[PDB]
This record gives structure tokens, sequence and C-alpha cells, in this order.
RNA sequence: AACCUGGGGAACUGAAACAUCUCAGUACCCAGAGGAGAGGAAAGAGAAAUCGACUCCCUGAGUAGCGGCGAGCGAAAGGGGA
RNA sequence: AGCCAUGGGGGAAUCUGGGCGGACCACCGCCUAAGGCUAAGUACUCCGGGUGACCGAUAGCGCACCAGUACCGUGAGGGAAA
RNA sequence: GGCGUGCCUAUUGAAGCAUGAGCCGGCGACUCACGGUCGUGGGCGAGCUUAAGCCGUUGAGGCGGAGGCGUAGGGAAACCGAG
RNA sequence: GUAAGAGGAGGUAUAGGGAGCGACGCUUGCCCGGUGCCGGAAGGUCAAGGGGAGGGGUGCAAGCCCCGAACCGAAGCCCCGG
RNA sequence: GGGCAGUUUGACUGGGGCGGUCGCCUCCUAAAAGGUAACGGAGGCGCCCAAAGGUCCCCUCAGGCGGGACGGAAAUCCGCCGGAGAGCGCAAGGGUAGAAGGGGGCCUGACUGCGAGGCCUGCAAGCCGAGCAGGGGCGAAAGCCGGGCCUAGUGAACCGGUGGU
């Protein structure tokens, strides 16, 4: 009766405006000890997922 | 049974503390081209009751528009259409807060 | 019985034939040495792989005592 | 063993990884910080 | 009969194991009240120099937040009403 | 980790007094603890009435009927058919 | 005279010496609430819709905009804004 | 048994509780390193608490608040024996 | 402090147990793209290097034969032959002397901010990368440098430490 959204998942997914859903690179906060320069600019970033990306979004809707 | 995708991580920090939420002034984004849609002094008071702001409490108004002389009083605006709004007018900001 | 094991197999080869448009990046051959020569606008990165410098059709070329090349040959 | 190299006149830092016992007790390479711009960096 | 307040108060179960957590202050035991009981005239709320006992409905709100930040739990001010 | 409550220990002041506004301090405000009472709006349905895009005797209350009976069990308890 | 390996279930495979059924009659299993998502039939349209409640009825409806969704996004945020 | 209490026992080490072996006969050897239990006013480790060097927050300030070293702290554990 | 209470005590596996194995890299199995199983056949990895990195300049092996005082199968030197059978830190493979191997000079791009386009792919990951900007290194210059000839040398999230904004 009246669905609970997920808070692990609104902790750390966006709902971009067009219906696509972000969130960060995967192994940045401890992974490195000199990996490449490279490698941690581009684990800076965000991504978009795909068929997860679509459970995700069943998991919020009042969001 | 093995990992969800919750792999992911919480990049949204700033994600609650104890008596948590601050409150604080809702700025809600009015554009030109909805403002022109009428005529005369528009005000806060105007677009609540205009189906545009809904008490959603202060108000700026902002960019994508064609600015209809008038005046119109406002919580802030846009760098942009407050160019846009002195080339046809003339507008006051918000009283105190 | 010390055996029964292996390791990921890496999907390598060549990556674009001859007589293929590519944009400029595309990777032509992933290898392990130098089985293949960069060649005309074709470099090849720190592991071999030779990419395509350029958009146009790829061609390849061999040279006996000096080797197999891959190109592309441009026109747009 | 570890390292992450100090820069001179302010606190930056750069991933790495020094070597101890094998001749290394002085590292002090150079770098370059977002702050400013190419400076001398300590070990630390 | 059920409803109500209080004193005590489980486990299966859920977490696809399980111990924090959950089920739940639920089942049940006990004491007491009455046609109701409880609550109730601010050592209040919490940001407006604002509201003005209490209770009940709508909303705010699945929000704020809580959480082996897992499963999952989940307010209040304010506004509309009795 | 304040606020409300309190089993243990230390232990004031009476308005130039005290509590609170989420550790703590200053400022700015709110409120008067350690006594008590209070109707209405609310909950329930043993009981009475009314009404059903509710059942129609294997249905509907377990019971339309001489049923919490017959019968079973030391007992708590189980429990028909008609 | 010709032809002819019950039914169901479970299985790679059953007439199967695998499962279930003596026979008949009746009872017997994908529901509802709330919240979603898509499709669909309509009303309205940069708008759409009320909730509790109130008035009215006694199978009659209307009032009620508090509120909700939409008209702006990006950012952890301060903030800025068609960026 | 939560407790009050009751059993032990209206008994008192020739008594009572626990354990093993199991009339009677001849007997019951060596090992105490580990484990247990018993002894050991030293020492080592150790909780709350005492202490307070030193440090921090805030205020103009008197202050308020917080962190916190040395040293003094029991059983247990270590250690020395049986 | 099993007197008592709640629980845990993995999976694969020609049944289960005992044994063995669990992630990563190389080769074969693999049937001439990729991919492919078995408790099939063989090996390795959980590191290492401030020189074993960047650049510029220079040099070319292993081995064999002949000759040389210590030497003797092999130390160092001379001659001729020798195209890669050496080397490339470590396993195998591919690659390679027209260098990726050996030596020297100067240096620290084992940079910052990004990143067109792709390899691989269920997801998440993993890999390649021209080019732009900033500030630099070596070179006269064309240029090269975002570690190491390449493929192992590794660990989502959660929770917290540390330095900074
Ligand atoms: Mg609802
Ligand atoms: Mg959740
Ligand atoms: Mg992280
Ligand atoms: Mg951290
Ligand atoms: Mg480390
Ligand atoms: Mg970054
Ligand atoms: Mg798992
Ligand atoms: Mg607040
Ligand atoms: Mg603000
Ligand atoms: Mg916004
Ligand atoms: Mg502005
Ligand atoms: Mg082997
Ligand atoms: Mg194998
Ligand atoms: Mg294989
Ligand atoms: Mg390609
Ligand atoms: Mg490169
Ligand atoms: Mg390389
Ligand atoms: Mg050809
Ligand atoms: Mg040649
Ligand atoms: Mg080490
Ligand atoms: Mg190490
Ligand atoms: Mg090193
Ligand atoms: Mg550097
Ligand atoms: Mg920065
Ligand atoms: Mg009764
Ligand atoms: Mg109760
Ligand atoms: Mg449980
Ligand atoms: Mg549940
Ligand atoms: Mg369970
Ligand atoms: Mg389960
Ligand atoms: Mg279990
Ligand atoms: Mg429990
Ligand atoms: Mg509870
Ligand atoms: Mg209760
Ligand atoms: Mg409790
Ligand atoms: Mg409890
Ligand atoms: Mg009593
Ligand atoms: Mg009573
Ligand atoms: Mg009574
Ligand atoms: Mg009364
Ligand atoms: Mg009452
Ligand atoms: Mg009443
Ligand atoms: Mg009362
Ligand atoms: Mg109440
Ligand atoms: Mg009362
Ligand atoms: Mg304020
Ligand atoms: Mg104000
Ligand atoms: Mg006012
Ligand atoms: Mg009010
Ligand atoms: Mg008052
Ligand atoms: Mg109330
Ligand atoms: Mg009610
Ligand atoms: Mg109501
Ligand atoms: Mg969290
Ligand atoms: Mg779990
Ligand atoms: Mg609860
Ligand atoms: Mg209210
Ligand atoms: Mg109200
Ligand atoms: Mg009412
Ligand atoms: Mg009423
Ligand atoms: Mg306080
Ligand atoms: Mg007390
Ligand atoms: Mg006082
Ligand atoms: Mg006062
Ligand atoms: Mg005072
Ligand atoms: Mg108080
Ligand atoms: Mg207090
Ligand atoms: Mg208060
Ligand atoms: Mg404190
Ligand atoms: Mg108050
Ligand atoms: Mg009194
Ligand atoms: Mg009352
Ligand atoms: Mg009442
Ligand atoms: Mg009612
Ligand atoms: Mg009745
Ligand atoms: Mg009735
Ligand atoms: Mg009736
Ligand atoms: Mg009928
Ligand atoms: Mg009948
Ligand atoms: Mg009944
Ligand atoms: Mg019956
Ligand atoms: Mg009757
Ligand atoms: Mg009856
Ligand atoms: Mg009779
Ligand atoms: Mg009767
Ligand atoms: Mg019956
Ligand atoms: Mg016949
Ligand atoms: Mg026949
Ligand atoms: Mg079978
Ligand atoms: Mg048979
Ligand atoms: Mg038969
Ligand atoms: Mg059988
Ligand atoms: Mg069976
Ligand atoms: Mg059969
Ligand atoms: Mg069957
Ligand atoms: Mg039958
Ligand atoms: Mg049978
Ligand atoms: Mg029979
Ligand atoms: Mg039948
Ligand atoms: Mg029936
Ligand atoms: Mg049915
Ligand atoms: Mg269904
Ligand atoms: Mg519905
Ligand atoms: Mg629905
Ligand atoms: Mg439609
Ligand atoms: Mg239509
Ligand atoms: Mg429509
Ligand atoms: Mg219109
Ligand atoms: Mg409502
Ligand atoms: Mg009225
Ligand atoms: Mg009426
Ligand atoms: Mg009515
Ligand atoms: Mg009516
Ligand atoms: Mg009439
Ligand atoms: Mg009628
Ligand atoms: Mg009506
Ligand atoms: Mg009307
Ligand atoms: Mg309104
Ligand atoms: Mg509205
Ligand atoms: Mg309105
Ligand atoms: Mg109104
Ligand atoms: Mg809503
Ligand atoms: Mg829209
Ligand atoms: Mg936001
Ligand atoms: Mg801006
Ligand atoms: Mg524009
Ligand atoms: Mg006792
Ligand atoms: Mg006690
Ligand atoms: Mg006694
Ligand atoms: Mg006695
Ligand atoms: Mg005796
Ligand atoms: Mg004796
Ligand atoms: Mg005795
Ligand atoms: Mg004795
Ligand atoms: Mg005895
Ligand atoms: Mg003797
Ligand atoms: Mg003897
Ligand atoms: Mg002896
Ligand atoms: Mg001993
Ligand atoms: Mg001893
Ligand atoms: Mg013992
Ligand atoms: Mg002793
Ligand atoms: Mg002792
Ligand atoms: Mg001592
Ligand atoms: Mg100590
Ligand atoms: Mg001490
Ligand atoms: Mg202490
Ligand atoms: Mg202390
Ligand atoms: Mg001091
Ligand atoms: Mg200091
Ligand atoms: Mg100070
Ligand atoms: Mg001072
Ligand atoms: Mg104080
Ligand atoms: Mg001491
Ligand atoms: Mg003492
Ligand atoms: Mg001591
Ligand atoms: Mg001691
Ligand atoms: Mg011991
Ligand atoms: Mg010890
Ligand atoms: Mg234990
Ligand atoms: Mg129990
Ligand atoms: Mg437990
Ligand atoms: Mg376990
Ligand atoms: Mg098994
Ligand atoms: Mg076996
Ligand atoms: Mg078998
Ligand atoms: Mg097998
Ligand atoms: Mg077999
Ligand atoms: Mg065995
Ligand atoms: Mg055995
Ligand atoms: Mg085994
Ligand atoms: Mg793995
Ligand atoms: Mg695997
Ligand atoms: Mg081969
Ligand atoms: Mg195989
Ligand atoms: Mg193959
Ligand atoms: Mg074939
Ligand atoms: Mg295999
Ligand atoms: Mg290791
Ligand atoms: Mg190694
Ligand atoms: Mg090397
Ligand atoms: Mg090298
Ligand atoms: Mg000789
Ligand atoms: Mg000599
Ligand atoms: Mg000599
Ligand atoms: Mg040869
Ligand atoms: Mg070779
Ligand atoms: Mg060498
Ligand atoms: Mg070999
Ligand atoms: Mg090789
Ligand atoms: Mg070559
Ligand atoms: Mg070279
Ligand atoms: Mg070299
Ligand atoms: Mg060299
Ligand atoms: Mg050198
Ligand atoms: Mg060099
Ligand atoms: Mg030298
Ligand atoms: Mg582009
Ligand atoms: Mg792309
Ligand atoms: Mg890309
Ligand atoms: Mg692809
Ligand atoms: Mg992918
Ligand atoms: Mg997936
Ligand atoms: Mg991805
Ligand atoms: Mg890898
Ligand atoms: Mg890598
Ligand atoms: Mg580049
Ligand atoms: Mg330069
Ligand atoms: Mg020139
Ligand atoms: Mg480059
Ligand atoms: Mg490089
Ligand atoms: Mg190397
Ligand atoms: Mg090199
Ligand atoms: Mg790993
Ligand atoms: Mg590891
Ligand atoms: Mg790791
Ligand atoms: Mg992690
Ligand atoms: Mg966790
Ligand atoms: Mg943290
Ligand atoms: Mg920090």
């Amino acid at each position: 009766p009246k669905m609970k959204t997920h808070k692990g998942a609104k902790k750390r997914v966006k709902i971009t405006a067009s219906g696509k859903v972000v969130a960060m690179k995967t192994g940045k906060r401890h992974l490195n000890w000199q990996k490449s320069g490279k490698e941690i600019r581009q684990k800076g970033r965000k991504f978009v997922l795909a068929k997860p990306e679509a459970e995700r979004i069943k998991l919020l809707l009042p969001y | 049974g093995r990992s969800t995708t919750l792999m992911r991580l919480p990049k949204r920090g700033m994600q609650g503390q104890v008596p948590g939420e601050i409150k604080r002034p809702r700025y809600q984004g009015v554009n030109l081209k909805d403002l022109a849609r009428f005529e005369g002094e528009v005000t806060p008071e105007l677009l609540v009751r205009a189906g545009l702001l809904k008490k959603g409490y202060r108000l700026k108004i902002l960019g994508e528009g064609e600015a209809k002389p008038l005046k119109v009083v406002a919580h802030a605006f846009s760098k942009s259409a407050l160019e846009k709004l002195k080339a046809a007018g003339g507008e006051p900001v918000l009283l105190e807060a | 019985t010390k055996n029964g094991r292996d390791s990921q197999a890496k999907r390598l080869g060549v990556k674009r034939y001859e007589g293929q448009v590519v944009r400029a990046g595309n990777i032509l051959v992933r290898q392990r040495g130098t089985r293949f020569k960069p060649g005309k606008n074709v470099g090849m990165g720190r592991d071999f792989t030779l990419f395509a410098l350029v958009d146009g059709v790829v061609e390849f070329q061999d040279r006996g005592r000096l080797g197999r090349y891959v190109h592309v040959r441009p026109l747009a | 063993l570890l390292l992450e190299c100090t820069e001179c006149k302010r606190r930056n830092y750069a991933t790495e990884k020094n070597k101890r016992n094998t001749p290394n007790k002085l590292e002090l390479r150079k770098y370059c910080p977002w702050c400013r711009k190419h400076t001398v960096h300590r070990e630390v």
C-alpha cells in the first residue's frame, strides 16, 4: 500500500531529465596507489547504465 | 543473490544529518515566454494565481522569451533576461527577502 | 592433476579487413607483437594495437623481408 | 612501500611508489600541481 | 462482544544463512476506566520577531531522516477540515 | 545527539530565578518545570432499526432445526449432522 | 474382415512393471486494496485534478483548490540558468 | 526460588555435599612440560574512578564547555611453586 | 563463565566422503575468423625498476674454429666465420638487431585539465587512442615523452583514517 522509495538507490543514482539514469564510475576510492593518472580522471566522470537502468527507475517513482 | 548492481557508489554526499533538511528560500524559474502570455505589471501575486508559480515562493524571471515591455517585480533575474527586459521596460527586485 | 587451468582468452586478431571504411581512431588490429606493422595513416599503441589515424579505406600490404603493413588510403 | 610526493611551498600530492632499502633514501623528483604551475616535490 | 489506558512482553518470519535489525511494542499475560478511554490550557512548537490546550480526518509525505545506510523503518512544522 | 522520561551518585536558586530553539559558547528570541480537573469532535458493536448488482441448507454465523448441543477428551479443549 | 500401446502427472524418453484416481454427485484454486508501469476508451489542455469536509438528497448531486502532477535544467552543494 | 523463604537439618567434620572405583584377597609403578585445581603481601598487564602536565572551542571579559600526559587504582591474565 | 540460549560449520565433484580445486597470465586441447567443455595435457602470477623511466647519440649477439703469460671446457685479448639459434628483470607465447637488445649525455611527460573514435562485452568492468589547452624534458631539427617490447603481478560497494579545498 503506497510504495516506499528505495533509499539506497536515491543515495547514489540520479535519474536524468530524458529518462536515462546516471551514477559514478566504480573503483576510485582506494583501488589506486599509482594507477595511471588517465585512470582516475576517467573514473571521475559519471555514466549511463541500460537494462538495470530501467530496473533502477522502478525503485523510485515518487522520485 | 550476488551484488545487485548496488556495486555503484553514493557520490550523492551531503545526503542527511540528524535534524536534517535546512529550511531555505525556494526560487522558482519562469521564462519571459510564458511571461509575455499576459501583460500589465506582473508580480509574485499574479504568477501564483496564474498557475505558473503555485506558492512555490521566490520568483526569478529568466532567459528564453521575447521581452514584453512592462514592469515586473521578482526576487531575482537572470543576467540574460535582465538585459532583454531592460531593452524594453523596467523592473524592481524583491522586497527584503 | 596439477593442470586443468587456463586464462581468459583475449579476443585478438585483425579487427578491420582490407576494403573496409574506417573512422579516425578505429582499431585495425589487436596483436601479440608486430605481426602487422603500421603504415600510411596507421599508428599503433603500447600494446601493438594498430589503429586508423584518419578516415578512409583500409588496405593491407606485404613486403617479405620487410613484413606486412596496414594502411588507410583516405579520400574523405 | 607506498609514497605520495608532497609539493614545496604547498601541500599537493601525487600517486607514487618508493622502494626503500634498494638505493632510495631521497625522493625529490619533479611534478606539476594544479594550484600554480610546475614545482619540485619532496618524498614524505 | 469489541473499543480504551497502563504494567509486563515473545517467536515463527523477513534479512533468500545469521548475530545488529526485522516481525513488533505486534500475539499474549496482568491492572484499571467508561459509554467511551486517552489527551488537554505551553518550562509548547521552530524561524515567520510567526502560531497559541487537546483530540480526529485530509495534506504535507513515502518528504525530512533513520538503517549490518542491508532487509527495511519512517516523522514534525505548516496548510485544508471536525 | 539535543529534546522528553528516569534506576544510581553529586546536588541549587525564587525572576538580576529557571527550562528550550539538535554537542558546546556568545548574541537574538520562545516558555514558566518539579500540584490537579475539564465537555465536544474520535474508537467499538453484546443490544435495536434500516439497506444490499450479500448467501440461499456442502452456501450463509459452528448453530435456519431443542447447538456450543449430541458425541470425543482426565482436563484445558474439540465439535457435527439435521 | 481391416486398423488400433487407457487418462493425468512427471520426464531425454511412458502402454509402461514410474505418479494419481473404486464409481457417482456436490465443494474446490490467479482475488481485492493501495502504489506503480505500459497499452487502450474518453474529458480538458500550458494546463489538468481535487482530498478530508460542507450543503443536498434518501440509490441526486453540487460546493470544496488545501494539495498533487506538468510549464527548466545542471550541480554534492553554495549557485547559476536554456544552460 | 526474582525475592521472602525452603530443603541440607531441627543435622555440626565419626556430620553433610560432589566425583570416581565397586564384596573380599595381593596390589596399584614412572612423568607436573601443556590442561585443571591449590598456594604465592614481589613484579608485569589491566576497567571504572582519582589525578591533571599540556592542548582546544567560544566571549570584549569575569567565565562556560571540551580534549587530555605522568602518576595512584581490583579480580583476572602473565610470572614462581605444589 | 556449554550451567543455559541463539546460530554458524561454502561450492565444484561420472552418488557423497577422503583427496584435490576456487581469482589472474601462457600454451595445447580448439576442428585455418572470434568463441568453445571435461576432476583433459603442460607451466606461471599475488612482484620487480629512480634506473630496469624520458629523450638524444653511439654500438650489435649466441656459437664455432685458429692464436695468446696467470687462465684452461669456461675469466681477459686478436683473427676469421656466424641473420639471429643471444638478449629483452621473472612463465610461456608473439614479437624484435632497419631494436624493443648493449653503452653514454642531458633529464623526471611513473605531468595537470581533457579526450574524437573504437577493441572487448549480459551488467559492471577491462583495453587502445589521434587531437586540443597548460606548463615542461631531450634534440640542430623533423620530432619523441601522459612509465617499463607486449599479454599476469589483483579487489564493487559499504565503514572509517589522513592531507587539502
Ligand atoms: Mg495512498
Ligand atoms: Mg531502501
Ligand atoms: Mg567510494
Ligand atoms: Mg575517504
Ligand atoms: Mg596502499
Ligand atoms: Mg579528478
Ligand atoms: Mg556472492
Ligand atoms: Mg529545520
Ligand atoms: Mg538560498
Ligand atoms: Mg533548481
Ligand atoms: Mg544573477
Ligand atoms: Mg602443471
Ligand atoms: Mg582448461
Ligand atoms: Mg579453455
Ligand atoms: Mg575498430
Ligand atoms: Mg603513446
Ligand atoms: Mg610500451
Ligand atoms: Mg592487395
Ligand atoms: Mg630487406
Ligand atoms: Mg615491498
Ligand atoms: Mg608491495
Ligand atoms: Mg619504484
Ligand atoms: Mg612527475
Ligand atoms: Mg582543481
Ligand atoms: Mg458478552
Ligand atoms: Mg499495552
Ligand atoms: Mg530471529
Ligand atoms: Mg516484510
Ligand atoms: Mg530468514
Ligand atoms: Mg530465506
Ligand atoms: Mg537456517
Ligand atoms: Mg532478535
Ligand atoms: Mg519496536
Ligand atoms: Mg503500546
Ligand atoms: Mg522497548
Ligand atoms: Mg524487545
Ligand atoms: Mg489491582
Ligand atoms: Mg475493566
Ligand atoms: Mg468500569
Ligand atoms: Mg463517564
Ligand atoms: Mg472523553
Ligand atoms: Mg459519543
Ligand atoms: Mg477525560
Ligand atoms: Mg491520544
Ligand atoms: Mg487526564
Ligand atoms: Mg533565519
Ligand atoms: Mg521573513
Ligand atoms: Mg509577521
Ligand atoms: Mg498555525
Ligand atoms: Mg499561552
Ligand atoms: Mg493531535
Ligand atoms: Mg478516526
Ligand atoms: Mg474528518
Ligand atoms: Mg550512506
Ligand atoms: Mg543482507
Ligand atoms: Mg519499528
Ligand atoms: Mg496541521
Ligand atoms: Mg489543522
Ligand atoms: Mg469527522
Ligand atoms: Mg462530522
Ligand atoms: Mg542544548
Ligand atoms: Mg535518576
Ligand atoms: Mg540559581
Ligand atoms: Mg527571565
Ligand atoms: Mg541569568
Ligand atoms: Mg530540561
Ligand atoms: Mg538539560
Ligand atoms: Mg523549543
Ligand atoms: Mg558531548
Ligand atoms: Mg518554547
Ligand atoms: Mg504539591
Ligand atoms: Mg474529551
Ligand atoms: Mg470526547
Ligand atoms: Mg467515522
Ligand atoms: Mg447489532
Ligand atoms: Mg442489526
Ligand atoms: Mg436488519
Ligand atoms: Mg436474494
Ligand atoms: Mg443441509
Ligand atoms: Mg459465531
Ligand atoms: Mg458447520
Ligand atoms: Mg438459531
Ligand atoms: Mg443464531
Ligand atoms: Mg433438551
Ligand atoms: Mg438449538
Ligand atoms: Mg463440520
Ligand atoms: Mg473388428
Ligand atoms: Mg490389439
Ligand atoms: Mg528420470
Ligand atoms: Mg520395468
Ligand atoms: Mg498393467
Ligand atoms: Mg514406484
Ligand atoms: Mg514422485
Ligand atoms: Mg500407471
Ligand atoms: Mg497425477
Ligand atoms: Mg475417486
Ligand atoms: Mg492407487
Ligand atoms: Mg476405499
Ligand atoms: Mg468427485
Ligand atoms: Mg462447501
Ligand atoms: Mg474459482
Ligand atoms: Mg494473477
Ligand atoms: Mg484502482
Ligand atoms: Mg493499478
Ligand atoms: Mg488515450
Ligand atoms: Mg481524445
Ligand atoms: Mg488524452
Ligand atoms: Mg489555454
Ligand atoms: Mg487526499
Ligand atoms: Mg458545520
Ligand atoms: Mg443530510
Ligand atoms: Mg449526508
Ligand atoms: Mg440519496
Ligand atoms: Mg420524497
Ligand atoms: Mg427513489
Ligand atoms: Mg456525494
Ligand atoms: Mg447543488
Ligand atoms: Mg492553491
Ligand atoms: Mg492546485
Ligand atoms: Mg490554483
Ligand atoms: Mg480556502
Ligand atoms: Mg503525491
Ligand atoms: Mg512536461
Ligand atoms: Mg538538486
Ligand atoms: Mg554559472
Ligand atoms: Mg539561447
Ligand atoms: Mg541465587
Ligand atoms: Mg541481584
Ligand atoms: Mg536455610
Ligand atoms: Mg529441620
Ligand atoms: Mg545425618
Ligand atoms: Mg576422615
Ligand atoms: Mg561423611
Ligand atoms: Mg564425603
Ligand atoms: Mg559422597
Ligand atoms: Mg610386595
Ligand atoms: Mg613395581
Ligand atoms: Mg626413570
Ligand atoms: Mg602442571
Ligand atoms: Mg607445574
Ligand atoms: Mg583437569
Ligand atoms: Mg591465591
Ligand atoms: Mg593462582
Ligand atoms: Mg604489581
Ligand atoms: Mg594503562
Ligand atoms: Mg597503569
Ligand atoms: Mg583514567
Ligand atoms: Mg578522567
Ligand atoms: Mg594547562
Ligand atoms: Mg597546540
Ligand atoms: Mg582563546
Ligand atoms: Mg581566558
Ligand atoms: Mg553551563
Ligand atoms: Mg602502576
Ligand atoms: Mg582500591
Ligand atoms: Mg596494581
Ligand atoms: Mg593485579
Ligand atoms: Mg590459562
Ligand atoms: Mg601475558
Ligand atoms: Mg561461551
Ligand atoms: Mg529460548
Ligand atoms: Mg545469536
Ligand atoms: Mg558463515
Ligand atoms: Mg554438495
Ligand atoms: Mg565423488
Ligand atoms: Mg554418475
Ligand atoms: Mg563428470
Ligand atoms: Mg557413476
Ligand atoms: Mg580417503
Ligand atoms: Mg578417513
Ligand atoms: Mg573435500
Ligand atoms: Mg575476478
Ligand atoms: Mg571466472
Ligand atoms: Mg605454437
Ligand atoms: Mg580445456
Ligand atoms: Mg583456440
Ligand atoms: Mg567441426
Ligand atoms: Mg576449459
Ligand atoms: Mg605472494
Ligand atoms: Mg618476481
Ligand atoms: Mg631491460
Ligand atoms: Mg630498456
Ligand atoms: Mg695455450
Ligand atoms: Mg701467477
Ligand atoms: Mg697471478
Ligand atoms: Mg641462424
Ligand atoms: Mg628470441
Ligand atoms: Mg643483456
Ligand atoms: Mg622456452
Ligand atoms: Mg619468445
Ligand atoms: Mg624490423
Ligand atoms: Mg636501442
Ligand atoms: Mg641500455
Ligand atoms: Mg639504449
Ligand atoms: Mg645513462
Ligand atoms: Mg640513457
Ligand atoms: Mg659515468
Ligand atoms: Mg569532435
Ligand atoms: Mg565512443
Ligand atoms: Mg571512449
Ligand atoms: Mg565491438
Ligand atoms: Mg560495456
Ligand atoms: Mg544487469
Ligand atoms: Mg560501462
Ligand atoms: Mg587483467
Ligand atoms: Mg592495466
Ligand atoms: Mg596524445
Ligand atoms: Mg618544448
Ligand atoms: Mg629546420
Ligand atoms: Mg603521445
Ligand atoms: Mg612510455
Ligand atoms: Mg624493462
Ligand atoms: Mg626503455
Ligand atoms: Mg581480484
Ligand atoms: Mg588480495
Ligand atoms: Mg587488491
Ligand atoms: Mg571498495
Ligand atoms: Mg556491508
Ligand atoms: Mg568518510
Ligand atoms: Mg576529511
